[PDB]
């Protein structure tokens, strides 16, 4: 099979440098060309440039935006493709793509997240929410966890580790101050809990951080 | 720069129902030598990454479905989706190939469905997060049709709208309703000079909102 793996996204500062990486397999990869494609967070896809194949001698193209910024290259040995970020500001934050490209049998990344900012990486606080003590039950019951004040993006919520998944909303995260929040509910039958344990798993791989929050009555 | 404008920004259509959507290029991207118009269509699903479905105006990608259809020449395309599923729930993006590439600004696609309420639930500050000196209250509004919804904090009777943080999903695949959180943060001084919280949602589903409710005092 086709694949492209993207990696080297993360925080970085204003006015920093990155170098993102999309290792590629299953494909002659010096016949086609590359191309480097991104996402601000609820925004629409820019392309940012390309590079071209063995035939046509790996010449570069760059959008406006990015042009004399940013520089695409190519290992034809190890068949990755790189783009070079420099003097990175705030309106970079995305997700970048790989996209395999020619001139179609189409072939994207997974993407990897770049964040531009003077915020710090900070572990999620992990708050259960559990019914008022003065709350009462009916025939399901909605309880929560809320993630609060991490940086960056992005963080993943599990209940009881994906079993409790049909009765699950986990909502996207919005910045302030500039720091992420938060929430996400699960409803299960009255009969269920507390009399069997409920758990949230919330997963912050920047900070490297794993918390299971069991929600207790009270 | 050749530039690409997509109408409609969105629509909304009930499963069967066939949608048309429109690209226009700042100019022709009919290749004289191939004599095929360098236009494509790409769906994109919330948190994945864009899928190809339609190239030279009107190939369908292998093993896309035949409602999808693409037509048009010269500077004026469409993208057809007949017999719309709700799975086809996604950002469609035009895209031209004809010099460099550029995207459109997107359509988003919305499934019609027949109205339903809210299910509301409130929780008050959890204790962990009030040794940390916050407090939030926190309002789940979920299963709901349609997306636009208002919802209103009250403390001690009083209308709050400073630190009010809401957060909606996106459309639901499984059955087409809308979620949404809605947040409330104050400090642990102020929470504790106060003793009733109040959320309340209004949706057209009724003319009364839907009231949840903690008392300290209780």
């Amino acid at each position: 099979e086709v694949k492209l793996v993207e990696s080297g996204g993360g925080l970085v500062q204003s006015g920093g440098s990155l170098r993102l990486s999309c290792a590629t397999s299953g494909f002659t990869f010096t016949d086609y060309y590359m191309s480097w494609v991104r996402q601000p967070p609820g925004k629409a896809l820019e392309w940012l440039g390309f590079i071209r194949n063995k035939a046509n001698g790996y010449t570069t193209e760059y959008s406006p935006s990015v042009k004399g910024r940013f520089t695409i290259s190519r290992d034809n040995s190890q068949s990755i493709l790189y783009l070079q970020m420099n003097t990175l500001r705030a309106e970079d934050s995305a997700t970048y793509y790989c996209a395999r490209d020619h001139d179609r049998f189409s072939y994207w990344g997974q993407g990897t997240l770049v964040t531009v900012s003077a915020a710090k990486t900070t572990p999620p606080s992990v708050y259960p929410l559990a019914p008022g003590s003065a709350a009462q039950t009916n025939s399901m019951v909605t309880l929560g966890c809320l993630v609060k004040g991490y940086f960056p993006e992005p963080v993943t919520v599990t209940w009881n580790s994906g079993s409790l998944s049909s009765g699950v909303h986990t909502f996207p995260a919005v910045l302030q101050s500039d720091l992420y929040t938060l929430s996400s509910s699960v409803t299960v039958p009255s009969s269920t809990w507390p009399s069997e344990t409920v758990t949230c798993n919330v997963a912050h791989p920047a900070s490297s951080t794993k918390v299971d929050k069991k929600i207790v009555p009270r | 720069d050749i530039v690409m404008s997509q109408s409609p920004s969105s629509l909304a259509v009930s499963a069967g129902e066939k949608v048309t959507m429109s690209c226009k290029s700042s100019q022709s991207l009919l290749n004289s030598r191939t004599r095929k118009n360098y236009l494509a269509w790409y769906q994109q699903k919330p948190g994945q990454s864009p899928k190809l479905l339609i190239y030279w105006a009107s190939t369908r990608e292998s093993g896309v479905p035949d409602r999808f259809t693409g037509s048009g020449s010269g500077t004026d395309f469409t993208l057809t989706i007949t017999s719309v599923q709700a799975e086809d729930l996604a950002v469609y993006y035009c895209k031209q190939s004809y010099n460099l590439r550029t995207f459109g600004g997107g359509t988003k696609l919305e499934i019609k469905r027949a109205d339903a309420a809210p299910t509301v639930s409130i929780f008050p500050p959890s204790s962990e997060q009030l040794t940390s000196g916050g407090a939030s209250v926190v309002c789940f509004l979920n299963n709901f049709y349609p997306k636009d919804i208002n919802v209103k904090w009250k403390i001690d009777g009083s209308e709050r709208q400073n630190g009010v943080l809401n957060s909606w999903t996106d459309q639901d695949s499984k059955d087409s309703t809308y979620s949404m959180s809605s947040t409330l943060t104050l400090t642990k001084d102020e929470y504790e000079r106060h003793n009733s919280y109040t959320c309340e949602a209004t949706h057209k589903t009724s003319t009364s909102p839907i009231v949840k409710s903690f008392n300290r005092n209780e």
